[PDB]
Parts: C-alpha cells; structure tokens; sequence
C-alpha cells in the first residue's frame, strides 16, 4: 500500500515542517511499543534468542533491537 | 525592518572587495545585513511560483469495478479465455476451481478459472512536473528606515520585491533614498526540480521526490490521456478472492486518500491552488552594496527633546526596538542615540538601524539597537531633555556563543552544502570547507537515503559504540566523530 | 453424494465401541464417513450464522472539518481561549506562534494559539460482537444413495440439512430410508466468539480479533452512544499545520477505508449484510451411526444386465465413480460390484457407496469405488452378462502414505488441537496426544503472536541453527525439532 | 495508519482463504527488495556495520538481515 | 529625620569624584546618607505598585457539583456513553462496576460504568502579571532639618516624594533650601516581575513565584477566558468513589482556601485590592549630591541660651537625638552644637544633623549626633548659659565592628550580589567581588532552589563535615567554608 | 494537596517577614517528632537498617535521618 512507503528519508527537507511531522514523528514508536505490550511472548523469545546468538553483551542488545523492531514492521 | 519579530531572524555582518556578500534566503527566515557603510536592510524570500506545469503521471486513488464476467474451463483443458482479457479497461485474474460431475463437467479435477471487471477511476492525483527555468522567486526588500509602520510589519508598501528566474538571476532594486540594491541570485543550485514533482491530490498540494512518486503502488495514466482507459497498475487498487475453491470474484479496494496522506508524511505541503505557489525551500543571492548608501547621511544632529511613543521591548534576538516621537527644530535632522554605560563614559552596544533620522516632525521613527548583556543605558538626544532608558539584557556571552553555534549547526544540517555560504566573502577558508563538505554530504546522503530518523539514532549509536571501542585513536575519533554528528543529524530531522 | 468433486475431501473410516466417531467439520470440506455395514454418509458445514449482535464500537473512517476558529494570546500572557474548547465535537490544538509590533502585540516572542474545528463523520466502521450462545452452525448430511444427479449436486432434494445450535446439544436427522443420524456437536468450542469482533465497513464484513479491533488508531464511539457526535481520538484523523511558524490550520485528513482494507489483510471475510452469516471455522461433532440403516439392506441382487451410462472417472483422491444402469427384471435390487484383480482372484477395491442398490430399472445409479493401485478390474453384475471394465489407479501406496501424511499435517496447522479427535475413536493416544498439543500449541502461540509468516521462517532458521551447532544433543534435538516446525508453519501460515 | 497495523498473525486464520491472502503475501518482501534496490547506499553501510559487530558469520548475518530489514519498514 | 527610630537604618557615608554614592533602597529598611559639605539625607523606599496587569491564570479553589447522571453497559460489551461527556462543563470518569441477572444485565462479570457532574467554580484565585516598565517606585527624600516633630515621622510633609519609573532613568526631587538631589535608581534589576506572579485570592494577595504558581495543582482557566466555564484538570477538585464495585459517586473535595494559605507559607503578601501596590523587596539606586547644598550656611550663630525640651535619647545605632529651644534673639541663626570630651579640649563627637539651625524663636530643633564610645559632653551655646550635656555610649569599637559586619553579612544573606552595589563608590575591589559574588550565588541558586532552610542546614553540615574529613588541606578549606556559609544562609533564611 | 507544595525555596525572599514565617518554620520539625512518637516501631527498624547498611558511623546517622525524615514525608 502507498501507507507503507512514507518519503521520510528523500532529502529535500527544508525549515519548514514537512506534512504530518508531529505525528510521524513517534507515531512508529508507538506502534511498536503497542505491540510490544500486546505480545509479550515473542518479546520474551526475542530476549532469549538474543542472549543465545550475540556474545557482547552489546551485540544482545542490538539484535534484541533489531528483532523486536522488525517483528510487528513485518507486520 | 520587516525581519524583526521573526523567530528565524540572523544577522549578516561585513562585506567582500566590491562590498558583496553571499546570503541563503529562505522562505520562513528573514535576513538583515549590516555594513560598515551601508544601510541596514531586511531580506525576506516570500513567494516562489512555478508556470506551466506539465503532467507526469495520474495515479488513481479510488476506483469502481463494473461489468463483472467469468469463464471456466474442465480440469484438463487448460486456461481459459475472455473477451475482456484483450481489453485494456478490465482487470483480470486466472485462479483454478474445484471441477467435477456435478459442476456440468465430466472430469473431476482443479479446472481454471478466470474473471475480468471494467476498472474505472472516481478520484485521482496528478503529478504534475515543471521544468527548472519555470520557476519564479519573488523577494522583498525593506530597509531599515525607521518609519513607525515598518516593524514586523508585512502588509506592504514598505519595501521593494525584486521577481528572480532563472534566465534573469541578476536584478536591481531602486531603494528610493538609499541607493540601489543588486542581487546576483543563483535559483538553479537551490531545489532541483528535474528530481522533484509537483503532487496534486484533490485541493492539497505536496512536494515530492519524483523516484518516490513513480514508485508509488497504484493504477497509473502516462499523463496526457484525455480517455483514462488504460490505467498501468489495476491489480494494486483490485483483490480477487477465491476463498474457497468453488468461486471466484472481485472486490475494488477503498479510497486510498488517507493511506495518500500517511504515505505523504515527510513531503512539504504547497499550493497548486492557482499557480503552483511553494513557500519552501531556499535561494542563494550574491549582495552587492557597491550602489546602496545611507539616507540623509548629510543632516545635522537633531538637538531637540524627543518623546517615547512605544517603550523599549526586547526581541527573540537580544535586540531593542523602540519608537521615539521628535518635538524640537530642524526637523530632517540625525537621531542622537547611544547604548551607553549609567556614567555615560563607555559605549555598550550598536544600534542595527544605522542612522536613524527624523524625516517628518510629526512621524514617530523607531530604532533597534543591540544592547549588551548587563546594565546598559539607552540615551536619546541632547543634553537639554536628553531622555535615558534604562535596560537589563538576560543572557550571557557564553551563552549568546553556544546559540549561535548550534544556530550555524542547524543552517549546516537544512542547507548542506549551501551553508556555507550564508555571510561568504569569497575566502579560502570557506571554499576549503565547502569543498569538503560537498564531498561529506554527497557520501553521507549516498549512505543515508531514506532512512528514518529512528534509524538515523540508532546507526550513529552504533558507530560512536564502536568509536569508543577500537584499538586505533585516529579511527576511533573518525568513529566517534561521525557517530556524533549521525546522532546529531537525526535528532534535528523531519523539520 | 455430495462430496464427489471437492479438493478438500476426507474419508474416516470405523466407529467406536458405541457406534460413534467424532469429527471436525470445517467450512469448504465435507467429511465422509463410512462404517461396516452401515451406510457411508457425506457432512458438509455450509453455513454459520450469529444471531442478535451487538455493537462494540465504531470507528470513524471518513470525516469533515468545519467551524474553523483561531484565537492568540500576547507572549507571558498566558494561553488563548476560544468558547469552542469546550465542546468535544470540536478538534482543538495549542501551539505557539511568533508574535511582536507586527502581529499587533507589544512584547516579541512566543506567543500562543489555538486552533478549533468541528469534527464531524462521514463514513462509519462499525464493530459488533455476538454471544456463542447466538451461533446457528448448518450441516448437510447425504447419504451415498446412488441418485444420478447426486454425484456432485450442491443443491436440496439429495441430502438431510440440519441446524447445531448451543440450546441443544444432540441433533437428529430422520435420512428417508438409512434411518436416523444423531449429531453431538460443541458449537461453543468452535470459534472464540467471545473473543473476536465482526467488523463491518460499507458493504463488506470482517472477522477480526477482538483486541486488535480495539487497537486501531481511528476516531471511535463507545457504541452505546445515542448521539453520535462525541469522537474520542478525534486527532487521529485531523492534522494541525503550522508551516512556517506565523500561524495554525487544521485539515481532515482524507479517508481511511483504503487503509484499513489494507490493515485488514489477514482477516477472512464474512457476509454481515443480511444476519452475519459467516462462511469460515469449524464444527466438532460426535456422529452417532447407532440408529443408521443400510438403504438396500434385505434385497435381492441384481441378476439382470447392467450397462454402463458414464465412463469412470477418476477424482482428486483416487476414487473412480461410475454410473450404471440396469436392464433386468426384479428392479428393488441391489448390484452386484466387484474391484477384482487383473486375475479376477482377489477382491482388491474398497467400496465407498457401500451398498448400492437398483430403487428403480429406468434411473442411472453412481458408484464410488477405491481400486487399488496399479490395474484394476471393475465387474459389475453378474456372471453370464456382467461387466468387467479395466481401469489402472497411477501411484503408489508411499505416494498415497506421504500424501496422508501432508494432509494431517496441514490439518494440525489449521485447527491445532481440535485436530487431534478429527476421526479419534476415543484412544488413550488420542487423548495424550491432545493434551500435549494442548500444552505446546499453548506455549508456541504465545511466543509466535502477531508475528508474520516471514518473521516465523526467520526465527525457525535461527531455532535450527542454534539446535545444529549445539554441544549437548539433548537440547539440539527439541531445538531442530521446534525450528523445523516453525519453518513449516512460517511456509502453511497467512493462508 | 491503520495500515501499519494488519491482521496477520492474530492466530484466527482457518482454511477459508484470507483477505488480500495472495494480494499482499509477499508485498513485504517485494518493498524490501524495492527499498534496497533504489536504496544501495545504506545496503552496504549495513552490511560493513554487521560485519564490525558481528564475531561470526551467523551473528554478522543475522545482524545485516535485520537492520535492512527494519530500515525500509521503520521508514 | 523620618530615618530614626527604625530598627533597619544604615548609614551611607561619603562620595566619589562626581559626587555620586551608590545606596540599596529596601521597604522595610531606611538609609541615611552624609558627605563632606553636604546635608544629611534619609531615603525610604515607601512604596511599589505595579499597573496595568495582565491575568495569567486563574484557579479554582471552591467548586460544587450539580445534575450527576450515571451510565453502564454490560460486561464484554464496551464503554457506556453519556450525553453529558460532550460539553467540557462536566467531570467524568469511567470505572467498572461487577453485574449480572441481578442488575438487569444478561451475563455476569465486571461492567463499565461513567458517572459525570456539572462543576462550578464559586471561588476562584486570580495571579496576574505585570510588565517591568509598568512598575513605579514612590522614594521619599527627608533631610535632617531639624524640625519640631519630624523625627521619625511617617505622615509626611518633611520630605518630597519622588517616583521612579523605567520610562526616566534620572529621577529628580527640589528640597527647599537643599537644592536638587538626584536619584539613578535602576527598576528593572530590583526584583524580576517577569518570572513572579501577582496571586491575589479573596482579600489577600501574594508575590508568588511564576513556575511554582503555574505548578498549582487545582482546576484552573486560561485567563484569556471570557466565559470562565471551561476549568482544566477538574479532577484535582472532586473524587470518585467507587466502595465496593457496585455503584460509582462523585463528589466535591471542599474548600481549597485553607490549603492554600498553607501552600503560601514563604511567599511576601502583597495589597493587590485597590492597586496592584506591594510593599516588598528593593530598588538599587546612584544618588549624586553635587547641586546639594546646605542650608541657612549664611545664618550667624546663635547669641543666646538654648533650653533642653526633650531629654537626650539614643537611637538603636548609637546615634543620640536632642531637642532643645532658643530663647534669645537674632531667630533664624545657627545652633552652635558640639561634642568634646570632659575639659573640651578635642571635639569626639560627630553631628549627624549637619548645620543645625533654628529658622523659628518657637519652633524647637532637634539634632542628632553621634558621640564616642564612652564618656562625652554635648555643648550647646555659649559661655553665658551654655548646655554642656553627659552622655555614655557604652559600647566597644570591637563590638560595633562586629555588629557592623554581621549587618553586612545579613545584606548579602538578603540583596544577593546588590548587597555589594550599597554605599558603593566604584572602586575595582567592589567590582570584582561583586563578579566573584554573581558567579558564586548563581551557581548557589541552582544548587538550593526549592529546598526548606532544615535541608540547608542538614546539607551544610554534611558539606563541613565532608570538607574537614578530607586529604587535601585545600579542598578541606573550600568545602568547609562553602559549608558554613550554607549553614549561615540556612540559619538566616526564611525571613 | 496544594499544601503540599510550599512556596518556600523559591528565592524571593526579602527582609520584609513572609506570610507565615514564624508559623511555618518548625512545623515539620515539630511533625517528624509527633510522628516518631506516635509510631516508634518504624523508628527502631530504621536504625537497625541505617545501622546495617551504613559502614561509616556518619553513614549510618545519614541514613538513619533521612529514613526518620522521610517516613512521615511520603505520608
Ligand atoms: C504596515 O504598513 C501599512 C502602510 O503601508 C499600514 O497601513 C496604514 O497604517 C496606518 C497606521 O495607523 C493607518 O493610518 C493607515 O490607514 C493604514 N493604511 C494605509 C494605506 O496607510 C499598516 O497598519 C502597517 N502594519 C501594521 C501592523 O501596523
Ligand atoms: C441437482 O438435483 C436437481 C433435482 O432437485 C436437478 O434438477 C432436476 O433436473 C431434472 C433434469 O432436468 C428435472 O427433471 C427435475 O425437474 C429437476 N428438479 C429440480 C428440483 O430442479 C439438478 O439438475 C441437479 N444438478 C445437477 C448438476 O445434476
Ligand atoms: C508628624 O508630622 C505631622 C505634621 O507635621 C504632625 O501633625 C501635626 O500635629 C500637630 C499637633 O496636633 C498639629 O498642630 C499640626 O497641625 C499637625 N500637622 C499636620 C500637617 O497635620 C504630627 O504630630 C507629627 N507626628 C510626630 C509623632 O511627630
Ligand atoms: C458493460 O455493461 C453495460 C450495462 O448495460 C453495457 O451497456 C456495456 O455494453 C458493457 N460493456 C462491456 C461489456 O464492455
Ligand atoms: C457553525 O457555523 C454555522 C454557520 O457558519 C453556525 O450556524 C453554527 O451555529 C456554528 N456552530 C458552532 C458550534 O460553532
Ligand atoms: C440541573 O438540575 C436542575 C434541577 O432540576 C435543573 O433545573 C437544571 O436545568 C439542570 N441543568 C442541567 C444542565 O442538567
């Protein structure tokens, strides 16, 4: 769908505020800590699964990012 | 004196050889240049309009299926055929269906199946494009002149617009009583628009990348049908369901304005409302004051009792502006006006309306001045009826020095490149720096395309982390360096 | 006979000690079942209907904005005030705006306004929820009777339709001449009726999750309103603009119906036009063969001609059907059919219409029949004009195993444990498996929500590799075993 | 959006073919692929982060997968 | 004259070149000042009024609830509506209350309930706020004529009363006899009237703080409003109760006037009925004496014998006041005063009341003086009926040292860093300590904004002890002495 | 309450007497005394654990005071 492709990130941005800057400001972020909120199992198992693969303790951290942000944005 | 009163008021202070000066104009911002010599003038970009846009594609945002048939053939008798299949108007789908004696067949098996429904289109946005030398940038011009009506005010009949295009970016302005202003402006290095499309959708107007408005997902027209009979994309805007094997049809999907809308978040809105009017983006001018002169330069101090008609008031910028009414003889006469200490043996601060003359007895004229930070004392006139104004400045220099530096921070990250020549004089400095900020920018923005101010965060988190953790200095303050300004960056992203 | 032609076809086979077997009926597939010497039946769920729903909530998809007003206060001076604040028909937001002696106002800075809007609907989604004591479950039931137009007919006139409702649990069917078929379904252990919302967008309907439903970022009303005009988030579908810092405006922000067809995506459409009459789900039912009769049961066999008025046809399973016709006196009889080897030594086909019979000489009477793999022998009738019809079944008995195999497999992947009593004769094996699928399909579902099947296939590669590169075999087994699953779940899941 | 929050993986699917089933089941996909492709710059500042990061080469995967994953769908 | 008597009296001596000494003019407080050649002065800072105020805010401290209603659903079945939840008039809140058969509900578990009631506001406090240039100084100048019943006189007809606005930064007063004294005061730093609020509530108002204000925790209006219906957070000001979860109550807290005198503890009460006038803070002021003369310096002495009329009496700063009367001839002469020790042979004393003199036969004089520590004889007149009055002082140099420096202590407890900016003459020594003293109480200010003296003391005392427990004899040294001086302000706070 | 947020270290303090100096100085003096009188238990459990958790005698008070203030403070 044409929601899913939000010219964000193409430049051509200048001081005046761009259309709907308020709200898709955090409007990602709160889709996903909904998510978050709404399946706690697959955040547990993202948890684990981050434990299990990265060694430093930074690379848990990250992937369990990662993982848990690319959950629900597949979905 | 149009640019007091502006939040995004900055200063430009100096001149090159051949008194110019390069200045970035932008729509919100208002600019005000001072001289050692010359009058003190405000720079506003108000108007930028684009002529004879030309389509490049009609998408369609809601559409109407109409005229619905089917064909089915037996399980192994291959594919089946319609009329429509042929036809550009209707959209198709081949799906298979549960098939047997009881259907009418003869054979049981997964027989095909294929429907076909008449699309039409109810509403559309068209993308309209416009070619570079089409563009017209209107300017204004008002000097500070001190007349009573001119501060922040912007009704007009103040100052002068100079129209700026492309085939003619040179222009003159005739400043009556201040000589005469030229602006050799550079239009074709602001916006690009060979890369940027005009997006029109019902009476709202974005401004868009014209990559992202081809790869948009819905029906399309190449832009010059007058039938509207072959729309490119049908599937996008169609969904053919065969829930269960024995049937199959077609449902069109809904006005997709609103997901429009959400897909537009990050697009500055315009006008295409009667012309194509953006009141976004910048300008680059080169400002030769060669010609521009001070305004009754050759008057005589007024050594007359003055009156205050509007009390002293701090602007955002840490300059006052007051309006003073002039009672005494020899009217066309110079303002006496210091920023002073309480003992009078010091001066403080400047004042940004250079020569403030009474040109009319009876017309209050007011003055901005930039005060210092402690106490200082705003005189005004002679000594018999001198009238001093005390005043008390918040801020501090060191202050004043990290507002300015995140202000040059904040132009460097909208304008890139063409930050640095905001107060250019032509140096060696300046051209070192925007060499090597061209080549940053132009890696930074090939590494940084449509990328999410979230992920803007988290990249330069990531790579200050590794910065802070790496065996060597040299790459690990490069690391950290980046990682700062990335962090930075994306903090200060989606203005 | 109405399951002859369907993809989705399975046959149970045997009954419990009791004359019973239990099992899932679900929408789009037909059961037959068949038992010795009892009469082989087809169910079929083809419809489900909620009765006497009630709204949830409803969401505004389509709005206007009107009554714009704006009103601002001086810099310091507090917040404006418009009268319209205080109805919450009216979209209100606060923001600051420049002010100074051009806006009017003494002071420079910051002042703050306030922009207000009457919110009113355009297109309503409403979202209604119905009690599983409202459910009115229809099944077909069709006996193999042989009728020629029976085969594949979806129609009336072949088979007994009854209605499972929760006020009753034992169903009976009165079948003209097979006696009578007693039902034992569970409509409430279905679908979680309780637990899911029929979402109703113009014309269409949905069958979504209750809470997702109840998550959506839309304008929404209680449903309990009798007015219609107090929108909750009435700023989920308004947007405030204040481009350049000078002043505020509000617009409606287009139409969702797009959007949310596409945030519908997942959900199965259902018919809530007229009654929600809904066309997905399952039914389980304990059928009861304790009171069937065979139809031909105490006749004579046919020792007349017969001759063949369809070729046999081959279906989706591997069982032909084949309509004869008889020519011979002593018409109340019952044929003589046979699957005899290519020696005509040992009976090797299984009968499907297990005991068919001539009810009239001038009616055509379908058979189904199982021949076994490889070349066959269909003889039909008796010894001194019978027919003796080859006919070769192409695969194999591992073919016919792996085939099995895939199925049940997919029917755990759709229904879980209700899979497990599908044909269950009872079982201490049936009620073990059921109950450990009940724990691990417990866990596994709360640790794989609301992810996609992409999401699933990655997280089962990464569960296979670590269980591939683990020290303890033990834990590297379970660990194989769970991503093998999730990969095959990620590739049948969404459908 | 509402468009950002679909219906998949709410665990009611039957076997009743879904809405938009085969109209959208590999749009995700196919607006990754889309995303990268008029996107390469960021393609390979990803990959040379993974790279950094991760001690192996599943972890350094992993890690490339999910940031070009999230990146297109944060957007 | 108005100056003696009052417990806060300093004593501002001597001038710079110019003829100009800096003095700090505070409400409760009164300055006397004495040159060379110069007549003694008393300023007393009388009166602050602020004008012209602008309402910022306006709080509710008593409301009353009127038409409740209340509504519910069934469980499982949403959110109730209410009519009244539209208009803003009306606080609500939505609770769960368990239902069932009994409550005329179909299925049992916990339903939502809303309760709403209109709420009126019968008593409001209102905090204005005023613009620093609106603010006027009254300052009365009195000078030691020596005049019958002018001591200590607070009526009036002794001085002139001077107003000192931020329009003028030269104030200008005409004594009689005295020539012109002129006033630089300097409105703008006194007190910050751009971040307090002018809070008057019933017939008492207050001087509060513009945050701390704004923080209030009470159902509040804009200020800019007109229709004063439309409170913000009313739930601040009614409760909801819901005892058992059955039934769901609103009501109102009651009066919030006592908590708010008990909230105001530590802000300066202020008369803001009748005029926005607060006699409260301070208002630093450059007075220059040049064009200061004494008077009747032409006047011969007094030929006569003067008797005693009011019995000497010391003030609380060692300053002796005597009143005596003239009986001979030649009225409008000088009184011949003087202070020398037992034989005269050296003048001790030093008059304060310089050039005594007596304008009229009847009207007695009162002169003061300030005598040595000890033993000392006032003389008055000459040798035929002179006064040669005893006098002991008893004191110590060492004691009024000490007391004079716990006085200037307590002004730098109080007037911050314009404690330095009293009797001040410009020199370097007061400059760089009062730039030491703005830095070290900024960074003061921010370290103990908000906390009560009990923590000033408890943090004092932790800082001396960490300080004197420390290994460094330097920092030890610095940290106990940032200890006692937290202390001292702790102990000497609150006032 | 609104009582419960003084206007007390604000910094506006002059030498004119504010509105309820003399009534308001001791007030929360004499209140922890009441409250340390009328429960005595809480009182002899904090110093057990100021005493267990602090090494440093001057710890020990500190944390002891600041228990004994606090007590009636989030009361
Ligand atoms: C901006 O300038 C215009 C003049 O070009 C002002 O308009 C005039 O204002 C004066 C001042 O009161 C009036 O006497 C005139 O009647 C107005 N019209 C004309 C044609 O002169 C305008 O008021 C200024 N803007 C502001 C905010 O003061
Ligand atoms: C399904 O059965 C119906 C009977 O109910 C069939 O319709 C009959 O068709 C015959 C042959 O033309 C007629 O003589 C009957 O009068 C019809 N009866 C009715 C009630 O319509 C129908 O043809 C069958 N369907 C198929 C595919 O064979
Ligand atoms: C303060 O000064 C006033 C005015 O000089 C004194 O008021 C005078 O009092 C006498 C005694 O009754 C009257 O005869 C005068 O007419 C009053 N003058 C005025 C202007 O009212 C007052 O007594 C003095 N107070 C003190 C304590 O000295
Ligand atoms: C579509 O249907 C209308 C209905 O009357 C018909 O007039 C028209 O010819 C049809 N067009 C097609 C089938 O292309
Ligand atoms: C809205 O506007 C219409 C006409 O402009 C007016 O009649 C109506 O009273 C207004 N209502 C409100 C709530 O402002
Ligand atoms: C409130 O109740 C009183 C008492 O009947 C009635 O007169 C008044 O109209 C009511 N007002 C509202 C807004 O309900």
């Amino acid at each position: 769908s044409v929601a899913l492709v939000p010219h964000v990130g193409m430049g051509l941005e200048t001081r005046t505020e761009t259309w709907m800057s308020s709200e898709g400001a955090w409007k990602h972020a709160q889709r996903i800590e909904t998510w978050v909120l709404r399946h706690p199992g697959f955040t547990i198992m993202a948890a684990i699964l981050a434990y299990t693969i990265g060694t430093t303790y930074f690379q848990r951290v990250l992937i369990f990012i990662l993982l848990t942000a690319v959950a629900p944005s597949m979905t | 004196m149009r640019c007091i009163g502006i939040s995004n008021r900055d200063f430009v202070e100096g001149v090159s050889g051949g008194s110019w000066v390069d200045i970035v104009l932008e729509h919100g911002s208002c600019v005000t240049t001072m001289a050692k010599n010359k009058p003190t003038l405000d720079f506003e970009l108000i108007k930028t309009e684009a002529k004879h846009p030309a389509t490049l594609r009609k998408y369609c945002i809601e559409a109407k299926l109409t005229n619905t048939t089917t064909a089915s053939r037996c399980p192994t008798q291959g594919e089946p055929s319609l009329n429509e299949e042929q036809d550009k108007r209707f959209v198709c789908k081949h799906s298979m269906v549960d098939r047997g004696w009881g259907n009418g067949c003869g054979l049981f098996g997964k027989g095909g199946i294929v429907t076909c429904a008449m699309f039409t289109c109810k509403k559309n946005m068209e993308g309209k494009i416009v070619q570079p030398e089409n563009l017209e940038y209107t300017i204004v011009i008002t000097p500070h002149s001190g007349e009573e009506n001119a501060v922040g005010n912007d009704t007009g009949k103040h100052g002068k617009e100079i129209k700026v295009t492309p085939q003619s970016s040179i222009t003159e302005a005739e400043l009556t009583g201040y000589g005469t202003v030229t602006m050799e402006c550079s239009p074709r290095t602001g916006l690009d628009f060979n890369e940027m499309v005009l997006l029109q959708m019902e009476n709202k107007a974005w401004l868009v990348h014209r990559q992202w408005f081809l790869d948009l997902p819905l029906p399309w027209l190449p832009g010059a049908d007058t039938q509207g009979s072959n729309w490119i994309q049908k599937e996008t805007l169609v969904t053919f369901k065969n829930p269960h094997a024995k049937k199959q049809d077609v449902v069109v999907l809904g006005s997709q304005e609103g997901a429009m809308h959400t897909a537009l978040t990050g697009a500055t809105e315009i006008q295409m409302s009667s012309g194509n009017l953006l009141f976004t983006g910048h300008l680059k001018c080169r400002l030769r004051m060669d010609k521009l002169q001070l305004k009754g330069m050759s008057y005589s101090m007024c050594t007359g009792k003055f009156k205050v008609v509007k009390e002293i008031a701090e602007t955002q910028h840490g300059t006052i502006v007051i309006r003073v009414q002039y009672e005494g003889d020899g009217s066309p006469c110079k303002i006496p006006f210091e920023i002073m200490d309480l003992e009078k043996r010091h001066v403080l601060g400047r004042l940004i309306t250079v020569n403030p003359i009474v040109t009319e007895k009876d017309s209050p004229v007011n003055i901005e001045a930039e005060p210092p930070f402690g106490d200082s004392y705003i005189i005004i006139g002679v000594e018999p009826g001198q009238l001093k104004l005390s005043w008390f400045k918040k801020g501090s220099s060191i202050g004043q020095m990290f507002e300015t530096t995140m202000r040059g921070a904040k132009r460097m990250a909208i304008l890139g490149d063409t930050a640095w020549d905001f107060g250019s004089l032509g140096g060696v400095f300046t051209s070192i720096g925007k060499a090597l900020h061209q080549v940053f920018g132009a890696i930074y923005g090939a590494a940084f395309s449509g990328v999410s101010w979230t992920m803007k965060i988290l990249i330069g988190v990531v790579i200050t982390w590794i910065g802070m953790n790496s065996r060597s200095t040299s790459l690990s303050v490069s690391l950290v360096l980046v990682g700062v300004v990335t962090l930075y960056l994306g903090v200060m992203v989606q203005a």
